[PDB]
This record gives C-alpha cells, sequence and structure tokens, in this order.
C-alpha cells in the first residue's frame, strides 16, 4: 500500500515545445494536485538508458519513435494499454510506429518531416532542383548571401539527399528488417554524399554548420534556404522573415526521401507512476487544448491526433510537410537503429570534413552499422569521452577477414587531459578493434554467445605521453599493436596482467631507451559485456630492458607497482613517455636492492614463457632427452633452475610456433607426473622433467652463456642453444 | 606471471 502523492519528470528535447507541455503540466497539477516537472537535458536519448539504469529516471520519455524499440529491448518501457476508442482516435500508421514486438511500448504524439524551407524575398521561386543550388548559389552570393544553410552535424538532416537516390537503412521485406542487409555504401549513397561534399569543395556550404549557425543564417536572411522541421517554425516567424515550406529538391530527378518521425511519448517501466502518466497522456496531452498548448509554444507538425490534425491540415505548411513525409520512410524502430545513427553521423561528418573520402567513410559506416561487439566497446568509449565524439581512427586498408597483414580493424586515438591535481600528465590513449569479436558472423572468431570471453576476450591500449606543441596522436602505436595483435593471432595465447613482452627494439623507431613492454588492466576502462562476450582492456606499457629483465626476474606485478611510485616512469595510470632516459633503478639506487632482496628471498614470479624451442630424444615414458631453445630461451635456462626449481616450483617453455611445451619440475609438487624414478615424461608434445637440487646446482655451473651453437651433454640427456633452426602458423579464431 | 618473447 502506498500512502503519500506521485509526481511527473517529463523529458522532452530542448527543440520542442517544452513551456507548452509545462502549461499542460501546470493544468494537470490544478486538477490532480500532482506536480509536474519537465526537463530537456542534452543529450536525452543517450541519458535515459544510462539513468534508468540508476533508477533515476523520467516518468515519461519523449522522443521519436525510433529510439524506442532499443529502450524497449533493454526492458526500459511499460507497455502502454489504450483502449479501443482512445486507439481510434489516432492514426493507425502512428500506433504502428510505436509497435514493437506486438507491443505498443509509446504514446504516438506526432508526425515529422523535414521540409525545404525558403526566403520568398530572396528567392521567390524555390529551386525543384538539388542541382540547381550551385548556380543559385553564386548569384546570392554575387550580393553578399547564401543560397543553402543546414545542420550537417546530424545525418538526419543530410539522410534525405542519401536516400534520394537509393540509400537506405535497412531492407524492409515481408514484414521485417534485414539487419545486415544495411543500404549506405551503395551507388545512391555516395551520390548523394558526394553531391554534399562537392556542395562544400565549391563553397557553396560549410562542413561544421550545425544547427544554431544555420538557424542563425536563416533566421537573420543571410542565407536563402535552409532544411529544417515544423519545430524550428516558432524561431521564424519572431525573425519576421517572409518564408515558405515546400517540397524538399530533387536528386538525379528523384523526390528527396527524409526520414519520417513520429514523436512519441513512453512511459519509464521502473516508474511508479503509470497510471498517473496514463491519465496526464491520455486526457490531458493528447486533446485539442493539450496538443494546441505545445504546438503554439512550437509547432508538432502533423499530429496523431485526428481532430487536430483536421484542424492543422489547412496549415499549407502541414500539407507540405505531409507531402515530404509522403515521398519519405517512416523510421524503423528496431534495437539497431542507434548503432546506425552513429555509423552515419560519422560518415557525414568525416566525408564532409575531408577527414575520409565518401567511399571510407560509407564503407566503414556500412560494416559499423552491422557491428554489436564494437558498438558496446565504443560505448564504453563514449562514456569515458563525451567530448569527443568522432576520434581519430586507424583504419585497416584491407580487412583481416581477407587477410590483410593489420588484425586490428580500427585504432582510436583519444586526447586524455589526465589529472593536474593527481599530476597525471596529459597523453594519447590508444583504444584497438580486432581481438575481440567485433561482428559475430565468424568472419575472425568463433561465435559462442554471450557469456565467455569476445574473441581471445580483450582488447589493447596505450597511454602515450603528450609532448608539446602536439595537435594530433602520432600513429605509430598503432602499427606497434597491429604487431602485438599479430603476435596473439598466431601464437594462440592470450594476454594477461603482469606478462612482459620483449620487443628488442625502441617501441617508435626512434632512440628510445624504452625498448620492450609490460601488460596491465586498463586504469580507466572497464571491461564490457557485448551479445559475443566479455571484452577486457590491456594497457601496454613500455619499459626498458632492465626493468623487462627485473619483471622477469622477480615479478611483473611488483616492477608495475614501482613504475606507478615513480611519476616520470608511468605513475597511477602507467603512462609510457617514450623520451625517458633513465630507469627506475637509475632514480633511487636503494629501490634495486628491495628487487635483489626480493629474488633471493622469494624468486621468480614466471609460472613460463613463450619462446623458440623444441624437445626430442598417449603418455611416455623417454630413456633420453634431449631439449632445444633457442639464444633468448637459453639466457632464461638461469632463471628456470635458480629462480623456481630451487624455490620448489616450475617452470614451462611452450613454443608458439608448434605444439610443444617443456615443463621444468623439481622433486615433490605432488601435480607432477615425472618422478625422479622416472625424470622424462610426455602427455603428446606437453614433456614434463624433473630435476634434482644436486644436477640443477650442477647444471647451473656446467651453464655459462659463448659460440653458437653450443652444446651440452650428460649421460641421461642433451640440451642445445642453436640459430633459429626452429621454424615454420594459425589464423583467425576459427 | 608470464612472458612472451620476441613477438615481433
Ligand atoms: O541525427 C540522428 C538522429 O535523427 C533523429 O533525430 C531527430 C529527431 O527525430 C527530431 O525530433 C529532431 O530533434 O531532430 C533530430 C536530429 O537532430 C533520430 O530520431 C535520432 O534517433 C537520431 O539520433
Ligand atoms: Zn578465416
Amino acid at each position: 500500500m502506498k500512502t503519500e502523492e506521485g509526481k511527473l519528470v517529463i523529458w522532452i528535447n530542448g527543440d520542442k515545445g517544452y513551456n507548452g507541455l509545462a502549461e499542460v503540466g501546470k493544468k494537470f497539477e490544478k486538477d490532480t494536485g500532482i506536480k509536474v516537472t519537465v526537463e530537456h537535458p542534452d543529450k536525452l536519448e543517450e541519458k535515459f538508458p544510462q539513468v534508468a539504469a540508476t533508477g533515476d529516471g523520467p516518468d515519461i520519455i519523449f522522443w521519436a519513435h525510433d529510439r524506442f524499440g532499443g529502450y524497449a529491448q533493454s526492458g526500459l518501457l511499460a507497455e502502454i494499454t489504450p483502449d479501443k476508442a482512445f486507439q481510434d482516435k489516432l492514426y493507425p500508421f502512428t500506433w504502428d510506429a510505436v509497435r514493437y514486438n506486438g507491443k505498443l511500448i509509446a504514446y504516438p504524439i506526432a508526425v515529422e518531416a523535414l521540409s525545404l524551407i525558403y526566403n520568398k524575398d530572396l528567392l521567390p521561386n524555390p529551386p525543384k532542383t538539388w542541382e540547381e543550388i550551385p548556380a543559385l548559389d553564386k548569384e546570392l552570393k554575387a550580393k553578399g548571401k547564401s543560397a543553402l544553410m543546414f545542420n550537417l552535424q546530424e545525418p538526419y538532416f543530410t539522410w534525405p539527399l542519401i536516400a534520394a537516390d537509393g540509400g537506405y537503412a535497412f531492407k524492409y521485406e515481408n514484414g521485417k528488417y534485414d539487419i545486415k542487409d544495411v543500404g549506405v555504401d551503395n551507388a545512391g549513397a555516395k551520390a548523394g554524399l558526394t553531391f554534399l561534399v562537392d556542395l562544400i569543395k565549391n563553397k557553396h556550404m560549410n562542413a561544421d554548420t550545425d544547427y544554431s549557425i544555420a538557424e542563425h543564417a536563416f533566421n537573420h536572411g543571410e542565407t536563402a534556404m535552409t532544411i529544417n522541421g515544423p519545430w524550428a517554425w516558432s524561431n521564424i516567424d519572431t525573425s519576421k522573415v517572409n518564408y515558405g515550406v515546400t517540397v524538399l529538391p530533387t536528386f538525379k530527378g528523384q523526390p528527396s526521401k527524409p526520414f519520417v518521425g513520429v514523436l512519441s511519448a513512453g512511459i519509464n517501466a521502473a516508474s511508479p507512476n503509470k497510471e498517473l502518466a496514463k491519465e496526464f497522456l491520455e486526457n490531458y496531452l493528447l486533446t485539442d487544448e493539450g496538443l494546441e498548448a505545445v504546438n503554439k509554444d512550437k509547432p508538432l507538425g502533423a499530429v496523431a491526433l485526428k481532430s487536430y490534425e483536421e484542424e492543422l491540415a489547412k496549415d499549407p505548411r502541414i500539407a507540405a510537410t505531409m507531402e515530404n513525409a509522403q515521398k519519405g520512410e517512416i523510421m524503423p524502430n528496431i534495437p539497431q537503429m542507434s548503432a546506425f545513427w552513429y555509423a552515419v553521423r560519422t560518415a557525414v561528418i568525416n566525408a564532409a570534413s575531408g577527414r575520409q573520402t565518401v567511399d571510407a567513410a560509407l564503407a566503414a559506416a556500412q560494416t559499423n552499422a552491422a557491428a554489436p561487439g564494437l558498438h558496446a566497446i565504443y560505448g564504453e568509449c563514449r562514456r569515458l569521452y563525451p567530448d569527443q565524439p568522432n576520434p581519430l581512427q586507424v583504419t585497416a586498408i584491407v580487412k583481416y577477414d581477407s587477410f590483410g597483414p593489420d588484425p586490428l580493424d580500427y585504432v582510436s586515438m583519444y586526447r586524455n587531459v589526465g589529472s593536474p591535481s593527481a599530476n597525471i600528465p596529459e597523453h594519447w590513449h590508444y583504444i584497438s578493434f580486432g581481438l575481440s569479436d567485433l561482428y559475430g558472423d565468424n568472419r575472425v572468431h568463433e561465435f559462442t554467445g554471450t557469456d565467455g570471453p569476445s574473441g581471445f576476450g580483450f582488447e589493447l591500449t596505450f597511454r602515450l605521453k603528450r609532448e608539446t606543441g602536439e595537435s594530433a596522436p602520432p600513429t605509430w602505436p598503432a602499427e606497434l599493436m597491429q604487431g602485438l595483435a599479430r603476435y596473439v593471432f598466431q601464437s594462440e595465447n592470450t594476454f594477461c596482467s603482469g606478462d612482459h613482452v620483449s620487443w628488442h627494439s625502441p617501441l617508435d623507431n626512434s632512440e628510445s631507451r624504452i625498448q620492450h613492454m609490460l601488460l596491465t588492466e586498463d586504469p580507466q576502462m572497464q571491461p564490457v559485456q557485448t551479445p559475443f562476450g566479455v571484452v577486457t582492456f590491456l594497457q601496454i606499457v613500455g619499459v626498458c630492458t632492465e626493468e623487462l629483465h627485473s619483471a622477469q626476474q622477480w615479478n611483473g606485478q611488483g616492477i608495475l607497482e614501482l613504475l606507478r611510485t615513480v611519476p616520470i616512469a608511468g605513475g597511477p595510470w602507467l603512462i609510457t613517455d617514450m623520451r625517458r632516459g633513465e630507469t627506475i633503478f637509475e632514480i633511487d639506487p636503494h629501490l634495486q636492492e628491495r628487487v635483489d632482496k626480493g629474488i633471493e628471498t622469494d624468486g621468480s614470479n614466471l609460472s613460463g614463457v613463450s619462446a623458440k624451442c623444441a624437445w626430442d630424444d598417449r603418455t611416455r615414458q623417454l630413456e633420453s632427452v634431449h631439449l632445444k631453445f633457442n639464444q633468448e630461451s637459453g639466457a632464461l635456462i638461469p632463471l628456470c633452475l635458480r629462480g623456481r626449481l630451487l624455490h620448489g616450483r616450475h617452470f614451462t617453455y611452450k613454443s608458439i610456433t608448434g605444439d610443444m611445451a617443456i615443463t621444468f619440475v623439481s622433486t615433490g609438487v605432488e601435480g607432477a607426473f615425472a618422478t625422479e624414478e622416472h625424470p622424462y615424461a610426455a602427455h603428446g608434445p606437453w614433456l614434463q622433467i624433473l630435476l634434482t637440487e644436486e644436477f640443477v646446482e650442477k647444471m647451473l655451473e656446467d651453464l655459462e652463456d659463448a659460440a653458437l651453437p653450443k652444446e651440452y651433454s650428460w649421460p641421461e640427456k642433451k640440451l642445445k642453444v642453436s640459430i633459429l633452426p626452429d621454424v615454420v602458423h594459425h589464423h583467425h579464431h576459427h | 606471471s608470464y612472458g612472451h618473447l620476441s613477438a615481433s
């Protein structure tokens, strides 16, 4: 039982008639006593799903219908249950628009479509074609004016042109959408966007033009035309500009196809006020007086409510709205629409800016829209960088699924301001895409469904100290990441925090002393759930050979902590400074003593290493054994023996090329199948050999590396160090 | 706890 009064929090976009809605709420409060608070937060379509998870979202959310299926699929919307009479009061197509999986998930409010708006004084006869506009602009330019200005930051406004010659979102056939058939990279879409980019190239439009600039331009009479919706008209009236609303220009002898939106009001599933919300929406808003109150503030367009529609249908602006809505298509409401919108937004901005060609932009958008794992990761990125919607990205020209050299399809580069209070410097943040399962169609990775690791289950990241004067992030770390990715795919070994990676060249191909890498959990990036699995984020940390050796001999985690305690060497977020000239040991002499104390008392943390090695003469015992290593692995043999066997621990060399492994074991440890009685044993290519403390000590005495090939022998066994005979191949995760 | 050598 509830002994309390409810309330209503309402979200509506800032370009809509929210004061009129507040007036309808004021009337609701008068009649009912229930307060109604109308808010118009920025990015409310992105915030709503964020806040609903906290339980702090509104009772009612207004938006175009295309977003609501995603919210619904995510369980964020209450099913709406109007009786037949009320359903009868609104047009069937709009109910259709607000229908998801056989349920009504919102109340439809109004039909929106873009139209050509034009200044009758500057232009008494508006152009019937897009092709006319460049010529018209020159004329208007002669007298200090422009032909057309509109919002190029939202793909919504450019889409009518893109769709004109045959661009589409998802193909509608036999009552449903095909989520893999996307029409953004077809000739018609390329043609439309190419036309837009040509308009910008020839200086008839500017790529940076946004909503407010276009609005100011048209409302001050600085531009002859604009493209906008009904909501925009109230402000034009105020400007006292003599304007007309007409059909959008044709492209290639075809009508522009704007996406038709139905302004809809959904009820939060977590709301304790669903009835008050129903009452408000049905009996107060969706009436002549309510919609009139909202429309007076900012025109809604063609309202779903018949009575007010016949009343507003007289308006030739609404007639024009409906002509353009008619010639266009209603937006799908399927969940994949937000990924699709992100994809198209980036393509239009990048093509218009000249950052990318139309072909590359739309190809990425086409692939991008069909890509859930990517969209999940991008989601995390967006959470981290609200300020940077469009990052600089390194894109693989030929993708890995077609056997291009680079397995990371994309590498995003962000500018991270760090924390000046925390003494964390500014730096560039690289994030990779490809080691996880982006697309889930098994082109590169095996798809097993939700839960478990997505692809290898992680993505690589890197933090590079920003140098003074640097306008953009350097791109070499991307190639570095590609190298690491190539290793991961070929070797089949997943990376873990605490691991090290011997590279043996300065990472940036400079003279830098940073020639090696440690791997740790990214300090900011949180693991993500994708339909294809979970993704964690492994940050790369550049180190000196001395530090690598210390990580090997002692442990990686310790060295990482030391690196955190020394800011110029990493700090809390373990940022890499390629120009760093001293090891942490040169910075604090005594610290080395701490490692040395650690090594002698605790030994090495390294369970094993992947290296060039082999062994030779179904569980099998062997009378003789012959072990083979390369120099580097050979240099770790002393670590294996002294560092672990003498501490009652085991050590494993695993070959990356073959399926072989060699595990050194000492007396005890239970788990070993190698007994002193039978020293050498093998489970296939896995070889386990048991060595005694006495023999370990003796072995340590014998080994002092010398020129190759170098040979060691005993009556039972031989040990070779070789010049990389070890040679000749796995692709993908198939 | 693991080492990967000469990944290049
Ligand atoms: O730009 C992509 C954007 O398009 C639509 O948003 C429209 C909205 O429908 C209108 O009511 C008005 O606010 O203009 C918006 C474009 O700025 C989609 O509804 C939306 O999901 C999408 O992000
Ligand atoms: Zn394959």
